[PDB]
């Protein structure tokens, strides 16, 4: 009885475990796509700014 | 006491879950309102029925069930709908987004929004119970929410009721009615990641049932209401040893003890007859030797494969209403005579029987003929490996090109948990090769 | 409760989308004051996924409308039907772009972007729950073209887990002469293969073949182009519109046709210019596609099919499983079950049965050869460059753009000669 108690806190245990890990793996995994994205978008913002300062050092 | 609570996960899982639930409140003389005038103890009960329906104190039979989609639409038809009295708002649970045929939104992104909520609602009709049995899962395996956000509750539940059982009710894709390319993707990811939380589960492939829907009830194009309302016989056939009383009734777990002889084989094939229509089934009595026949003819299985080209572990038929046991017994013994009916050599090759006499139902204005006497086999056959096979070969083709991938990579996903699921339906292909080998 | 934001930019921008709106207010039963009177709830079953309701039970387009020339604004607001849009929602500046790419991007369009979003914002505010946005406009001009890519980028930036569409007006020709065409195309193209989740290619060069060879229209005006237009827009947008049993959201869709994240180019096309068969081998015609492509000279990655009017489904998908078994070398093998079919009652304004086409198909690259080839024609003479370097822009950027869309075309030829085996 005490094997059959021990096996099942060993599933729920590792269930628990197993579970907890995906879902942290899978927060850092979307919020670092997000910030490459964001990341992107402001290199663009940099870029349009190099254009407009160009673009008044032209005249 | 003995209860058993019902969870009804996306589009598929849902009205699955509606077919069920009106044809449960047929059988057992409930009306939409709730109240069962031939329910003479108010408020509670030991009752049969009362596995799957509570009773409040004015007289409301309430079924032990929690729905859940990640959008509104399908379940705010059940808000609205003719049985919207039977439910409690709280047993009725939508986001307002859904996974968009993507398993790793219902799993994380969308599906953890809403998780701890449906578990609250699960925990408060467990809480009502006197000994839970266990759980009923209804869902799809191509829909974004039936097969991620069911994998998340499924792994939710090992861990809340600890090895508690629990069975699906799994719709397996078909290309033949609204498919997503996807699903294949889906439908590896949830049977790898529920296979381990799971003690039985019962496919039901829609390219099947629409066949069955074609051929014998002669439907040119059939709906979603046809097949759930066939598939709701089968339910119902499977659950009616847990809903009535009867001498030669025989208890679902009973039949699972021998349905499974090693946990991941725990995939049944069940096979029912008779599906006729009004306009053949008169004048035409079918015979418990008619329907038990039908039971091996493969065009009434609820997957497509053969099992004349595998081995049997288990064999059950489920009979209900006008059925003795000396005619299931002339009918096996010739069908053991005539038929190729192969079993494993570890196990013994005993057809196992249960009879209900409550006699079959059907849904008004409904393509089924109501007939006195029906039948439903379950058996564990290595010939249901095939339906992973077409799927696992739908997966590769797409996966060797990482097509769709990306959205899964979005949601936070890693490319390792494709090729982990992959690896796991290899070995579950092998696992029912090795169990179909001879002994030493 | 599923609720798209609709945005149109420059001339063609509000052109085309003022007919998508005159011919869906059709469909709904909505007059031009934005009352409904029409006979059927399924007109409103999903009224909302474009209209707001309003005081005094008003149906208002969910759309902004933008240009940096304000007669346009006159244009639109007299135009039939112009008094049902949010008078708030009309953003326009002053003196216009001359058909130059940067300052839509880059300089004026840059000055207004922000008064655009704030619009954007409020309309977004308010939805229960916005699957995304729409945006009409050219590639060959300097508006649409530059602006609208600038205002895709700055909604993805506020809105980055929204879905990102363009019905996306490529030039040719035969119907602008303007020699810069080719450059504020490209690099546009450069822009939406990265920021959007799907592109319509709508082709001035096919509307105008067809306007001219099919119609028998000796001098097809860009009034007989739209009309083009705004029938394969109501139909592409009639599954999320009138739903029936379908049950989606544009991610739903996305998901379904977008295999490869950059490879989201679609080709429309319409049928007729009658049997379901007849419906369904002409929809697959090269001269029913709104994309002057060739799609038995590639393969298509994903389609779909919608047909609106009163049939039988049974023959529609007898037919469908004609056609591509019929046809199966022009699929790629390893997308199994590729080819998907909405059907829609409502039949639009005209006709009894119709058909729209959504293909992504490698055949697309077609196209961007096309806009390509006439990039380098000017590129390698460096002519008319004064004109974007003295808005600050660098050769560097265009040398980019022509990579990137060559990069693209290579890119639809590997999955083109992919194999299974
Ligand atoms: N048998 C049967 N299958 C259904 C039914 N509804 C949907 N399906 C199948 O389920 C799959 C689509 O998944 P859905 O259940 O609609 O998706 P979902 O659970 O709502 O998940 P998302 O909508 O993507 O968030 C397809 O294989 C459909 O054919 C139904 O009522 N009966
Ligand atoms: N099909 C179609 N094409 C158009 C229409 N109006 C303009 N165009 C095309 O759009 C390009 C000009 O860009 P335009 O949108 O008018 O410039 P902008 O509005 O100032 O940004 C040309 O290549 C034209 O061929 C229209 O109503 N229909
Ligand atoms: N990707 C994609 N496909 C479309 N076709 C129809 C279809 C029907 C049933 C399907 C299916 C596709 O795929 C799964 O089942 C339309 C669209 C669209 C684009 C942009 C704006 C839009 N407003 C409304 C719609 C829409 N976008
Ligand atoms: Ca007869
Ligand atoms: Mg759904
Ligand atoms: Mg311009």
């Amino acid at each position: 009885i005490q094997k059959a108690i021990e096996e099942n806190n060993n599933f729920i245990k590792m269930a628990k475990e197993k579970l907890a890990q995906k879902m942290e793996s899978n927060k850092e995994n979307r919020e670092a796509h997000l910030a490459a994205m964001l990341e992107r978008l402001q290199e663009k913002d940099k870029h349009a700014e190099e254009v407009r300062k160009n673009k008044e050092l032209k005249e | 006491m003995r209860e058993c609570i019902s969870i009804h996960v996306g589009q598929a899982g849902v009205q699955i879950g509606n077919a069920c639930w009106e044809l449960y409140c047929l059988e057992h003389g409930i009306q939409p309102d709730g109240q069962m005038p031939s329910d003479k103890t108010i408020g509670g009960g030991d009752d049969s029925f009362n596995t799957f329906f509570s009773e409040t104190g004015a007289g409301k039979h309430v079924p032990r069930a929690v729905f859940v989609d990640l959008e509104p639409t399908v379940i705010d038809e059940v808000r609205t709908g003719t049985y919207r009295q039977l439910f409690h708002p709280e047993q009725l649970i939508t986001g307002k987004e859904d996974a968009a045929n993507n398993y790793a939104r219902g799993h994380y992104t969308i599906g953890k929004e809403i998780i701890d909520l449906v578990l609250d609602r699960i925990r408060k009709l467990a809480d009502q119970c006197t000994g839970l049995q266990g759980f009923l899962v209804f869902h799809s395996f191509g829909g974004g929410t039936g097969s991620g956000f069911t994998s998340l509750l499924m792994e939710r539940l090992s861990v809340d009721y600890g090895k508690k059982s629990k069975l699906e009710f799994s719709i397996y894709p078909a290309p033949q009615v609204s498919t997503a390319v996807v699903e294949p993707y889906n439908s590896i990811l949830t049977t790898h990641t529920t296979l381990e939380h799971s003690d039985c589960a019962f496919m039901v492939d829609n390219e099947a049932i629409y066949d069955i829907c074609r051929r014998n009830l002669d439907i040119e194009r059939p709906t979603y209401t046809n097949l759930n309302r066939l598939i709701s016989q089968i339910v119902s056939s499977i659950t009616a040893s847990l809903r009535f009383d009867g001498a030669l009734n025989v208890d679902l777990t009973e039949f699972q003890t021998n349905l499974v002889p090693y946990p991941r084989i725990h995939f049944p094939l069940a096979t029912y007859a008779p599906v006729i229509s009004a306009e053949k089934a008169y004048h035409e009595q079918l015979s418990v030797a008619e329907i038990t026949n039908a039971c091996f003819e493969p065009a009434n299985q609820m997957v497509k494969c053969d099992p004349r080209h595998g081995k049997y572990m288990a064999c059950c038929l489920l009979y209900r209403g006008d059925v003795v046991p000396k005619d299931v017994n002339a009918a096996i013994a010739t069908i053991k005579t005539k038929r190729s009916i192969q079993f494993v050599d570890w196990c013994p090759t005993g057809f196992k029987v249960g009879i209900n006499y409550q006699p079959p139902t059907v849904v008004p204005g409904g393509d089924l003929a109501k007939v006195q006497r029906a039948v439903c086999m379950l058996s564990n056959t290595t010939a249901i490996a095939e339906a992973w096979a077409r799927l696992d070969h739908k997966f590769d083709l797409m996966y060797a090109k990482r097509a769709f991938v990306h959205w899964y990579v979005g949601e936070g996903m890693e490319e390792g948990e494709f090729s982990e699921a992959r690896e796991d339906m290899a070995a579950l292909e092998k696992d029912y090769e090795e169990v179909g080998v001879d002994s030493v | 409760m599923r609720e798209i934001v609709h945005i149109q930019a420059g001339q063609c921008g509000n052109q085309i989308g003022a007919k998508f709106w005159e011919v869906i207010s059709d469909e709904h039963g909505i007059d031009p004051t934005g009352s409904y009177h029409g006979d059927s709830d399924l007109q409103l079953e999903r009224i909302n996924v474009y209209y707001n309701e309003a005081a005094g039970n008003k149906y208002v387009p969910r759309a902004i409308l933008v240009d940096l020339e304000p007669g346009t604004m006159d244009s639109v607001r007299s135009g039939p039907f112009g008094q049902i849009f949010r008078p708030d929602n009309f953003v326009f500046g002053q003196s216009g772009a001359g058909n130059n790419w940067a300052k839509g991007h880059y300089t004026e369009g840059a000055e207004l972007v922000d008064s655009v979003l704030d619009v954007v914002r409020k309309e977004s505010e308010s939805c229960d729950c916005l699957q995304g946005f729409q945006l009409t406009h050219s590639l060959g001009g300097g508006t649409g073209s530059g602006m609208g890519t600038l205002l895709i980028s700055k909604i993805r930036e506020e809105y980055p887990d929204r879905i990102m569409n363009t019905f996306s007006v490529v030039p040719s020709p035969k119907v602008s002469d303007t020699v810069v065409e080719p450059y504020n195309a490209t690099l546009s193209v450069h822009q939406l293969v990265e920021n959007t989740d799907e592109t319509y290619c709508i082709d001035n060069e096919a509307l105008y073949d067809i306007c001219f060879r099919t119609l028998k229209l000796t001098t097809p005006t860009y009034g007989d182009l739209n009309h083009l237009v705004s029938a394969t827009m109501s139909g592409v947008t009639t599954c999320l519109r009138f739903p029936g049993q379908l049950n989606a959201d544009l991610r739903k869709l996305a998901v379904n046709m977008v295999p490869f994240p950059r490879l989201h180019f679609f080709m429309p096309g319409f049928a007729p210019l009658l049997t379901v068969p007849e419906l369904t081998q002409q929809m697959f015609d090269a001269k029913n596609m709104m994309a002057a492509c060739d799609p038995r000279h590639g393969r298509y990655l994903t389609v779909a099919a919608v047909f609106r009017g009163r049939m039988s489904m049974k023959e529609v998908d007898e037919q469908m499983l004609n056609v591509q078994n019929k046809n199966s070398s022009y699929f790629v093998e390893w997308i199994p079950n590729n080819v998907k079919t909405a059907v829609c009652d409502i039949p639009p304004r005209g006709l009894k049965m119709s058909a729209t086409f959504i293909g992504n198909s490698t055949a697309i690259q077609e196209l961007f050869k096309r806009i390509s080839e006439q990039f380098t024609a000017m590129f390698r003479r460096k002519a008319f460059l004064h004109w974007y370097t003295g808005e600050g822009m660098d050769e560097m950027e265009f040398t980019e753009a022509e990579s990137n869309m060559n990069d693209l075309v290579s890119e639809y030829q590997q999955y083109q000669d992919a194999t299974a085996d």
